[PDB]
């Protein structure tokens, strides 16, 4: 799969680059990006009011929300950054 | 007699050779089929006790400019003894002839002539392959999507020339492009 | 009266006077026969504009 | 027990011997489907069904039990599907299409988006019960 | 043998009908029409439009049976949306296609006796005519192109006055059917200018692809409305007549049969039409209220992105074929995903009826020609697109 | 068959049996009221639902209810509708032209049933033949002398669908 | 260019000579919704329009004034 | 316009008449025009159109009211 | 979708 | 009769399109009765038009298309032998027919 508008990741090494799990496909993305942009990466949009590319990020509209299988309450995935072997999900119920 | 049963019985009896697509869905079981192969497939479809298909619908094209084999030619049958339908998909590019059809339904002669005169596609052993819907003398195919939407020419009375003439379009409003798609679809 | 323009016709029509903060704007006194329905804050000093009617709204008393 | 006055259908007429037409059609039949190659799908289900409608023209003398046990139409639509048979036969014959390919490939789409029940569907009655046993010999 | 034309201008036979017969004597040895004087290019012209700015499109098809063009649509658009329709629409969608069946028969019926020459059927049906348009004119806003039928539901609801107004008219329309019954089936005249002219087998009607009254006149039960029903029709107790002979008579009386039996249909309806709502509860396809979009943010922004871009039907393709009363109508519908159709194809059952009358005529009298073509029902709105 | 029934239908045959009773309906038929309208004088009947000719309604106060939304525009099937906008003095969203193609125009009611404001609205006139084409070409001040001259009847009957929009 | 099929196809030859551009349209800078993206359209060049002296509408001669989009 | 009922007058002087129907109708509402040069086909104003053409019970009169 | 390929499979 | 299959080799397209041309050649004397054109044009200004339109056609080197260019001008044939299009249409397309270009180009409109 393609990312979202065709964007392009810089990886500026290989070996800095954790591995998560959007919706169970396998995603590459480099140490320090969220979880909004990791899912960017995997093709998946999602929602958004507040933030914005060029922007700093601020967690305001909280319309980003998705569920991250080690959390109890709902993340904001775009100020969430994202761990190696994270597991998140976009289109489920909650 | 329905979808569940047809799909296998014809999974079982066909060659195999013929059919390269089955689907199996309540939008209708299609059968995509290359095109040196459709009238064989029709013919066993038309003449198999277990699927005696006797009545052709209508024969249609689709345009997919984005494809190789840029035409899709749709073949809706219907079966009144077991009543059930099916579909018979083949695709031909431009410059292709596919077989035609007439001989196993004589119905298809006017949809055969009218997927011509719309989109530019010509069948082998037609009796009589012209142009059966545009205007004497059209130029182009109007149903593909290349074809502008008002054509190229235009028609107006001549009082000098005491003849209706056919001229270059020239629209006194153009058709106005409305964009309503969105970009979280 | 036809030499009025539409303009000059709604701004001729006086303020209502509006004892709260705020005020809804239907449009009608049917409400299924106005335009959707407005919410005017009334915290300035000139009257307050309807965005759909034209109709000024300006606070009574404070 | 008396002959058919009417078929109830324009241009198809009654046939005065049904079970002396239909006899010889699926005899032909029989001994015309041996030329196809016997592992084949086509041979099995046609020299099933037919086997079993000649069986049932055979020991049954009056056209109306042959209509009730077959259940599928009058014997004057049967005469016509075992002619077309024996021209299809004769077509695959011809045209040889038994060659499976080395490279054949077949994409087998299996959509199930529901559709809503006042949408026009085709439901039919349940099958005669050889239409399910040819299956069952096809699939075995 | 020589080459001869009628194009009859004035529509005292259709209007743009363009025959090129090829008579030795006074037999005719073939008929080729020549098509295409009014394709207005409606099937590329719904690519251009939304899913609701083509229903419209659909009225002016076949412009005798309005309301059976748009059920069609309406229910390839259900198909491909999956959205469930509640009863009352349901039974008010049914109740109209069976007004306009009978609207469609009428008209046939008597412009063909008038093409034979018994000018004074013509009004008498015309009067029931004006009596159904108005039911039409009533709820709707438009005496023939009523957009009233809708994908979602039905477009808005019944006045109060209507079913009493049907039941009214009901109560009169058998006597209706048997005067102009009694004008032409008794009649030699009548009998001498349709038995034995236009004969067609069930084979011919199956290979020539035949619907509906065409089809059924040669003996073949097929109705739609029984082997695929949709709506509530298999709710209904009607029967489906059947002709013997396959000729012009058994056309004629097999069409005043199927009047009758929509009579009977009607009758059923307005009898057990329930209550509820009129149109799917989901707002995501169909208007809001006026009343709730004046009132509720989210009712006015679907109101605002419906009568923008409308609905997008996901990206599928489909055949549904309703019995309109011409025959089996069909609307092949390919959608890309987007707000507007990719592909729509018209199947008329007039282009097929039409294109079978080369062998339906030959070997005919001139004067059995018209017969010929007015026993099919054929307009030319649906013929060329 | 029988020598009665040969002589009966021998009979009908010749005496034209089956002419006479229909001459017989003819003739009741002739004596009988008369359904047709002195058109001049007396109309059909017509429903409060009627698409007839367009008209463009203003609010009680004089304010046009046209806000400018071009909602009409973009619903219209035809495209018989072209409008232009800007701000007004006072700020307001309002349109300097609109024009309606009444020979595009296939009534449909469509953009009656999308303004949200009620401004455009299809009036109970339908004899508006005229003798020239520019005529047919509708611009706002004509739609506005339209909604002027049928706003009490165009008022009533969109009280009657208050009940039903 | 082995423009054969412009020839068989029925276009006109005075407009199988334009001179078109191949693009992707990219996102709305109003909108951060990435739906519209991806696909290639082919731009005519179809700028010669101008003003119906009746009734101001925007008349037009070019046939390809709106396929490509 | 005999054993009629006038139910009102018009601004250009126009009468309107009624009569009672039973179950056929027909001749129950029509109007005699002021004028008789050729009347010009089309002069009932908005408040008696309704009335005229059946949309509208209401005679006119309190059409204005 | 289950859009799996048949193969000759030998 | 019916369409012939498509073909195989440019042999084969160039003997179709002689066969064509040969056939338009013999319907030349039946336009010069069915329109009035005995005393308007020569009876090889036609012929020249038609092998004109074949050689300017002659830079095609695929059977397919040779074989549809061959099927559209048969079509056209047999319209224009037919009473199908007008008297002008053919005259009007069967006929045979100072500064810089650029600069007329420019003084007639900035659109080339
Ligand atoms: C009134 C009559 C109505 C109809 C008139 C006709 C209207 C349509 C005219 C046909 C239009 C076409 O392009 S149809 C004909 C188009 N087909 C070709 O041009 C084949 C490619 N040409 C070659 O191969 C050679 O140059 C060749 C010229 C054969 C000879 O040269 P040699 O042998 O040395 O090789
Ligand atoms: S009635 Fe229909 S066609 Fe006419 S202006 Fe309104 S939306 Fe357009
Ligand atoms: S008439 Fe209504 S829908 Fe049209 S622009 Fe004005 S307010 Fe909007
Ligand atoms: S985009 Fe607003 S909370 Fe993340
Ligand atoms: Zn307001």
């Amino acid at each position: 799969r393609n990312p979202v508008g065709g964007a392009r990741v810089h990886f500026s090494n290989p070996e800095d680059a954790i591995e998560v799990f959007v919706d169970g496909y396998a995603v590459k993305v480099p140490k320090g990006f969220t979880v909004l942009q990791a899912c960017e990466v995997a093709g998946v949009d999602i929602p958004r009011f507040c933030y914005h590319s060029r922007l700093s990020i601020a967690g305001n509209c909280r319309m980003c929300l998705v569920e991250v299988e080690k959390s109890p309450k709902p993340v904001a995935s775009c100020a969430m950054p994202a761990l190696p072997g994270m597991k998140i999900k976009t289109d489920t119920p909650i | 007699m329905d979808n569940q049963f047809i799909f296998k019985y014809s999974w079982e009896t066909l060659p195999k050779k013929w059919v390269k697509k089955m689907e199996r869905s309540e939008h209708g079981n299609r059968f995509d089929t290359n095109t040196d192969y459709l009238f064989q497939l029709l013919c066993f479809l038309k003449l198999h006790t277990y699927t005696r298909v006797q009545v052709l619908i209508d024969i249609c094209g689709v345009d997919y400019p984005s494809r190789k084999r840029r035409f899709e030619v749709v073949y809706n049958l219907l079966s009144t003894r077991y009543n059930s339908r099916i579909r018979v998909q083949t695709s031909a590019d431009e410059v292709t002839r596919i077989s035609s059809v007439v001989s196993l339904f004589p119905s298809a002669g006017w949809w055969e002539r009218e997927v011509w005169d719309m989109f530019g596609v010509s069948f082998i052993n037609h009796p009589d392959l012209r142009r059966i819907l545009t205007d004497y003398g059209f130029e182009g195919h109007p149903l593909r999507k290349d074809f502008p939407l008002s054509g190229y020419v235009q028609v107006r009375y001549d009082d000098p020339e005491k003849r209706v003439v056919s001229e270059p379009i020239e629209m006194t409003q153009e058709f106005r492009y409305f964009d309503f798609a969105s970009p979280w679809e | 009266r036809s030499k009025k323009s539409p303009m000059e016709l709604i701004s001729e029509v006086p303020p209502i006077k509006v004892d709260g903060r705020i005020v809804a704007c239907e449009g009608d006194t049917n409400p299924a026969l106005g335009h959707p329905i407005e919410f005017i804050c009334l915290d300035l000093n000139e009257p307050a504009i309807c965005k759909y009617c034209g109709l000024r709204y300006v606070q009574d008393h404070h | 027990a008396k002959v058919k006055q009417t078929t109830g259908i324009v241009g198809l007429d009654v046939v005065p011997n049904a079970r002396a037409v239909l006899i010889d059609l699926y005899s032909k039949t029989l001994k015309e489907i041996q030329a196809v190659p016997e592992d084949e799908g086509y041979r099995k289900a046609v020299e099933s069904f037919t086997r079993q409608r000649l069986n049932v023209c055979k020991e049954e003398e009056d056209w109306e039990m042959i209509e009730k046990r077959l259940g599928c139409g009058q014997v004057e639509e049967l005469i016509e599907e075992a002619r077309d048979e024996l021209t299809l036969i004769g077509k695959m014959i011809e045209w040889d299409p038994w060659g499976v390919p080395d490279d054949y490939e077949c994409e087998v789409i299996e959509n199930d988006a529901p559709i809503p029940k006042h949408v026009p569907q085709h439901r039919p009655g349940p099958l005669p019960e050889q239409f399910y046993k040819t299956l069952e010999g096809l699939i075995a | 043998n020589f080459t001869l034309n009628f194009g009859p201008q004035h529509p005292a036979a259709h209007g743009v009908l363009r025959l090129v017969l090829e008579m030795n004597g006074e037999v005719v040895e073939r008929a080729e029409p020549h098509i295409g004087l009014l394709h207005r290019g409606t099937e590329k012209l719904i690519e251009y439009k939304t899913y609701l700015q083509a229903l419209p499109y659909f009225d002016r098809l076949d412009y005798v049976s309005m309301m059976a063009q748009e059920h069609a649509y309406s229910l390839a658009v259900e198909k491909l949306l999956n959205c469930e329709v509640p009863l009352r629409a349901q039974y008010i969608r049914v109740l109209f296609c069976e007004i306009t069946r009978i609207l469609n028969h009428l008209l046939a019926l008597t412009t063909h006796a008038m093409d034979v020459g018994a000018l004074t059927p013509f009004l008498w049906a015309f009067e029931e005519r004006e009596k159904l348009l108005e039911f039409y004119e009533r709820v709707s806003g438009a005496r023939m192109h009523a957009s009233f039928i809708r994908p979602g539901g039905v477009a808005q609801d019944l006045p109060l006055g209507l079913c009493r107004d049907i039941d009214s008219f009901t109560q009169q329309f058998a006597s209706r059917i048997d005067e102009l019954e009694e004008m032409l089936t008794g009649n030699r005249i009548w009998k001498q200018r349709l038995v034995d002219i236009g004969t067609v087998t069930a084979q011919q009607a199956k290979d020539w692809g035949f619907s509906g009254v065409m089809l059924r006149g040669s003996g073949v039960c097929w109705d739609l409305r029984r082997a695929a029903p949709y709506d509530v029709y298999d709710q209904l107790d009607f029967d489906v007549p059947v002709g013997t002979r396959g000729d012009c008579y058994d056309r004629y009386c097999i069409r005043i049969e199927e009047m009758r039996q929509s009579l009977r249909i009607i009758v059923q309806c307005l009898n057990q039409m329930p209550s509820g709502m009129i149109k799917a509860d989901d707002r995501k396809l169909c208007p809001p209220s006026r009343c709730r979009m004046k009132l509720s943010m989210e009712s006015l922004i679907h109101h605002f992105e419906l009568y923008t871009e409308g609905f997008s039907v996901p990206a599928s393709s489909t055949y549904t074929a309703v019995e309109a009363p011409k025959g089996e109508f069909g609307v092949f519908l390919v959608s890309n995903g987007s707000n507007r159709p990719y592909r729509c194809k018209i199947r008329a059952p007039g282009f097929a009826h039409s294109q079978g009358l080369d062998f339906m005529s030959k070997h005919h009298m001139l004067a059995d020609v018209v017969t010929i073509i007015g026993t099919q029902d054929i307009v030319f709105g649906e013929v060329d697109r | 068959k029988d020598w009665n029934t040969v002589f009966e239908r021998s009979i009908n045959t010749l005496f034209l049996t089956e002419m006479v009773r229909g001459l017989s309906l003819t003739l009741k038929y002739f004596f009988d009221p008369k359904v047709t309208i002195n058109y001049p004088f007396e109309k059909g009947p017509l429903s409060p639902r009627f698409r007839g000719e367009h008209a463009l309604r203003r609010y009680p106060t004089g304010e046009e209810r046209c806000i400018a939304c071009k909602l009409c525009e973009a619903v219209c099937p035809a495209q018989a509708i072209t409008i232009e906008a800007e701000e007004r003095e006072d700020g307001s969203r309002r349109t300097t032209r609109y024009d309606i193609d009444m020979t595009k125009c296939i009534y449909c009611g469509f953009c009656q049933e999308a303004c949200p404001v009620d401004a455009i609205v299809e009036g109970p006139n339908f004899e508006f033949a005229t003798e020239t084409h520019e005529e047919l070409l509708y611009d706002k001040e004509k739609l506005l002398e339209n909604g002027d001259r049928w706003e009490t009847e165009i008022a009533e009957n969109l009280r009657s669908e208050s009940l039903y929009r | 260019k082995r423009g054969e099929i412009g020839k068989v196809s029925g276009i006109p030859e005075e407009h199988l000579s334009r001179k078109v551009i191949i693009y992707s349209p990219a996102r709305t800078a109003t909108q951060s919704g990435s739906g519209k993206l991806g696909k290639w359209k082919i731009n005519f060049v179809s700028t010669l329009k101008w003003e119906n002296p009746l009734m101001g509408w925007t008349s037009t001669g070019d046939p390809y004034a709106n396929v490509g989009d | 316009n005999i054993g009629a009922t006038l139910v009102g007058v018009d601004k250009f002087g126009n009468k309107y008449y009624q009569k009672l129907g039973d179950t056929q109708y027909g001749r129950h509402r029509w109007v005699e025009y002021a004028s008789k040069d050729r009347y010009n086909a089309s002069q009932v104003p908005a408040e008696w159109h309704g009335w005229l053409h059946f949309i509208t019970d209401h005679t006119g009169d309190e059409l204005l009211s | 979708i289950r859009r799996y390929v048949l193969t000759k499979d030998n | 009769i019916g369409v012939p299959p498509n073909s195989a080799n440019l042999t084969e397209a160039r003997r179709r399109v002689f066969d064509f041309f040969r056939a338009a050649c013999r319907s030349i004397p039946t336009i010069m009765d069915i329109y009035n054109l005995q005393d308007v044009v020569a009876p090889s200004q036609l012929r020249y038009a038609i092998s004109a339109q074949i050689r300017n056609n002659a830079h095609i080197t695929d059977p397919k298309v040779i074989d549809l260019l061959i099927f559209k001008g048969m079509e056209e044939l047999t319209d224009i032998v037919d009473h199908a299009k007008q008297r002008h249409h053919i005259i009007g397309q069967y006929v045979v027919g100072g500064k810089t270009d650029f600069l007329k180009n420019f003084y007639t409109s900035n659109y080339f």
